[PDB]
């Protein structure tokens, strides 16, 4: 049968005013015979009409994937507005309804620490710069790396890991060539979370 | 990015003296005129 | 899967690598109705049926059902070499037997690089400091990390799951929590990493105020 | 844990002069008697 998934906006998108946060309603396994999918979006129980339903994409297993995207206000998501997606199809007895809102719990401010490469790693042509981000609540977070204002294309962040105090922690790894580090090139770790002042903080790291 | 725009938003988002309408209007002005 | 659901769990990474351990494959069956209790287990190592299993039945779960588990001891070398382990689950309230298969991740194994990192200067303000064990460039993601000091195990640590890197290898960070006093006194903290691509499947990297 | 048995095991695991039967036989002796 058809399955409905309701995804929240990207943590970065809700926190940065220059961005456009959006809620995503994904409908999977729609039969070729009856492909017509109707979306009804509700915001705090009131029907909204700003949704853009992306053209039905065909899957290898002869099924359809119909996606509806709804642009939201940063303040609306952050203040706790409930976003409801109603999905109607004839291969469904009753329309599927899915509801999402912001992650609950008392938010906690993450502490941001930059760790330089190990003295052992200096034998390798590429070194690792670390970003320890800990004590944050809830898990919704965005971590990035930049240099001279321009971003870095060789970084990977771990998923938030639950600490013994009930807060979360993560590590963002930046991979640079050893010479880059040895000049005194400055690398910044920018962290975006709802509990941080201005939803943003930047910590630097150089030799 | 514009940090001033980001600063002004966070302040308007958390200003205790603004109602939904006033806060939404202030945030709009910030967002459009970065 | 299907309700009653069948789940097959691989051996613990440490268990398959360390000869002092006994690696096993676990066959858990959940949502087994209160009315129909008895369940039969049939283990298969690359087609061949084995009988060294410790077959287990019913153990009550909230939604008027039972948890039916099964333990089969495996040879470390047999897992690490790529042998497939099958579990056949039989029940009267089930239309046909469920067969689940698990094996060690395929691909060229890569040696993990273990690095210890002292706490940040900005963290020397708190009464407790964090020690980091960066483990990168390993393949497959099957790995085990432990912390110790003066031969005795240090357990106040949290390890990130393996994270897939851009080069196809996996990395992780293990964070050990220690008191500021203990770090500043000169105590030596060691990080033990166990992986197949490592010599003797084991390495140890130490860290102290030096 | 015992490092000697661990060393012996990894040696038997990667010995090119042992076949499946001999490798398993050596490992079994390590696992039981070491």
């Amino acid at each position: 049968g058809p399955s409905v998934f309701l995804f929240p906006p990207k943590p970065k998108d809700t926190l940065m005013i220059s961005r456009t946060p959006e809620v995503t309603c994904v409908v999977v396994d729609v039969s070729h015979e009856d492909p017509e999918v109707k979306f009804n979006w509700y915001v705090d129980g009131v029907e909204v009409h700003n949704a853009k339903t992306k053209p039905r994409e065909e899957q290898y297993n002869s099924t359809y994937r119909v996606v509806s995207v709804l642009t939201v206000l940063h303040q609306d998501w952050l203040n706790g507005k409930e976003y409801k997606c109603k999905v109607s199809n004839k291969a469904l007895p009753a329309p599927i309804e899915k509801t999402i809102s912001k992650a609950k719990g008392q938010p906690r401010e993450p502490q941001v620490y930059t760790l330089p490469p190990s003295r052992e790693e200096m034998t390798k042509n590429q070194v690792s710069l670390w970003c320890l981000v800990k004590g944050f609540y809830p898990s919704d977070i965005a971590v990035e790396w930049e240099s001279n204002g321009q971003p870095e294309n060789n970084y990977k962040t771990t998923p938030p890991v639950l600490d013994s105090d009930g807060s979360f922690f993560l590590y963002s790894k930046l991979t640079v060539d050893k010479s880059r580090w040895q000049q005194g090139n400055v690398f910044s770790c920018s962290v975006m979370h709802e509990a941080l002042h201005n939803h943003y903080t930047q910590k630097s790291l150089s030799l | 990015f514009n940090m001033q725009c980001q600063r002004r938003f966070y302040e308007a988002l958390h200003d205790p003296n603004l109602n939904e309408e006033q806060r939404n209007a202030k945030i709009k002005s910030i967002r459009d005129d970065c």
